C-alpha cells in the first residue's frame, strides 16, 4: 500500500513568536490533521489543536523565543485512527 | 445541548455538493464538513452524532444535524441501516470520501446533493446507475449552529 502518513515537515516561516509547519501530505484522502506542540523537555502540558485534511500548513503562535519545540502532525484516513501516523519535527524559534 | 468540550471530531474537510434551492440555479460547490462525536451536557449516556455544513465563502451558510441514539433507530429502520451507532459516522465518512473520489467518467456514480426547500434542507449521498439515484444516506439538516 501507500503511507498514511505526512512526509516532509518543516518550518517555512518564522516569527520570534509564530510558527508556520508545511508539510507534503500522504496519498490517502485525510479526514483532518490533529498537530500537537510543546516545548521539547519542558513541564508544561503539551498543545493541541486540528486543522482541516484540505490543509498542508498550520500556524502554531503564543510561543517564547530561541526555546527548543516540538512538532507532531497527526494524519486521520480510512486506515489510520486519530493519534496513529505521527510524523515528528524539532525546531529553534 | 451538545457538550462541545468533551466532543472529538472524526472529520474536517471539504465535499463537493450540488446545492439545489427553490428559486435560484443548481450549484456545484465544494462545502466543508464537520463531523463531531460526543455527549449532551444533561446526560453523558447519551450520545450524540453532530455534523456541521459550512462554506468558507459565505458566513451565511450554515446548516447543522444532530442525531441521538434513540433518532438514529427510527433512520436505521426507515433507511435499512445494518450497523450500529457506534460505527454509523464511519460509514458517513466512507460515503463523503467517495463523492470526493468520484470522476467524471464515472458509471455508476456516487453524488451529494443538499436540497434547501425553507425551513429544512435534504442531504442525501446517492448512487447514479442506469436505472435510478440509488440512496446511500439521507439527512434532515436544519439552518444555523
Amino acid at each position: 500500500s501507500v503511507s498514511s502518513v505526512p512526509t516532509k515537515l518543516e518550518v517555512v516561516a518564522a516569527t520570534p513568536t509564530s510558527l508556520l509547519i508545511s508539510w507534503d501530505a500522504p496519498a490517502v484522502t485525510v479526514y483532518l490533521y490533529v498537530i500537537t506542540y510543546g516545548e521539547t523537555g519542558g513541564n508544561s502540558p503539551v498543545q493541541e489543536f486540528e486543522v482541516p485534511g484540505s490543509k498542508s500548513t498550520a500556524t502554531i503562535s503564543g510561543l517564547k523565543p530561541g526555546v527548543d519545540y516540538t512538532i507532531t502532525v497527526y494524519a486521520s484516513s480510512k486506515h489510520s485512527s486519530r493519534y496513529a501516523s505521527p510524523i515528528s519535527i524539532n525546531y529553534r524559534t | 445541548g451538545f457538550d462541545l468540550s468533551t466532543a472529538t471530531t472524526l472529520f474536517w474537510r471539504p465535499v463537493p455538493v450540488h446545492v439545489k434551492q427553490q428559486d435560484r440555479e443548481d450549484v456545484l460547490e465544494e462545502l466543508t464538513f464537520r463531523i463531531l462525536t460526543g455527549v449532551a451536557k444533561q446526560n453523558h449516556n447519551l450520545r450524540i452524532l453532530r455534523i456541521h455544513i459550512s462554506s468558507d465563502s459565505d458566513l451565511f451558510f450554515l446548516h447543522t444535524l444532530e442525531v441521538s441514539e434513540e433518532d438514529f433507530q427510527s433512520l436505521k429502520n426507515d433507511q435499512g441501516i445494518l450497523v450500529d451507532f457506534a460505527s454509523f459516522p464511519g460509514k458517513i465518512i466512507s460515503l463523503l470520501e467517495k463523492c470526493i473520489l468520484a470522476q467524471p467518467g464515472d458509471s455508476p456514480r456516487f453524488q451529494a446533493v443538499l436540497t434547501i426547500r425553507g425551513g429544512e434542507s435534504v442531504f442525501k449521498i446517492v448512487e447514479i446507475n442506469d436505472f435510478k439515484q440509488l440512496p446511500h444516506i439521507t439527512l434532515a439538516f436544519r439552518p444555523g449552529n
